[PDB]
C-alpha cells in the first residue's frame, strides 16, 4: 500500500493539565501582610490573664 | 495479456519516498570589548559582516 504518501496529523493545541482548584489562601487570615511588607519575621504576642484569687 | 489466456486482474498501486531532514543548525557567537571599541582607529562593524559571510 502507500507507505510514504499517507500523512499523520498533529493537533495545534496542547492539552492543559487538569489541576486542583486552590482555595486555602482566601480562607486563612491575611491581616499581617501590611506589617510584613519588610523583614523576615513577625512577632505576634497574646495576653496571659491574671489569676482570680480566693 | 495474451499469455495469461486472455485474463487480467488489478494490482495494488504503490509509492516510494525520501525524507528531507531539517537537521543542520550552525551558529556564530563573538565578543566586541567596550575598551577595544573605543580605542581602535575605526568601525568594528566588519566583524558582523564577516560572521554573516561565514554562515
Amino acid at each position: 500500500a502507500f507507505n510514504n504518501f499517507i500523512p499523520e496529523l498533529w493537533s495545534d493545541m496542547l492539552l492543559e493539565e487538569w489541576t486542583a482548584q486552590t482555595v486555602f489562601a482566601n480562607l486563612v487570615n491575611r491581616e499581617y501582610e501590611g506589617i510584613a511588607s519588610k523583614g523576615n519575621v513577625v512577632h505576634i504576642a497574646g495576653v496571659v490573664a491574671p489569676t482570680v484569687k480566693d | 495479456y495474451k499469455a495469461a489466456g486472455r485474463q487480467t486482474s488489478a494490482d495494488a498501486i504503490s509509492d516510494t519516498g525520501v525524507d528531507l531532514l531539517i537537521d543542520q543548525e550552525k551558529s556564530i557567537d563573538f565578543l566586541v570589548d567596550d575598551i577595544d571599541r573605543v580605542q581602535v582607529a575605526g568601525s568594528l562593524e566588519a566583524y558582523t559582516r564577516a560572521g554573516a559571510t561565514a554562515l
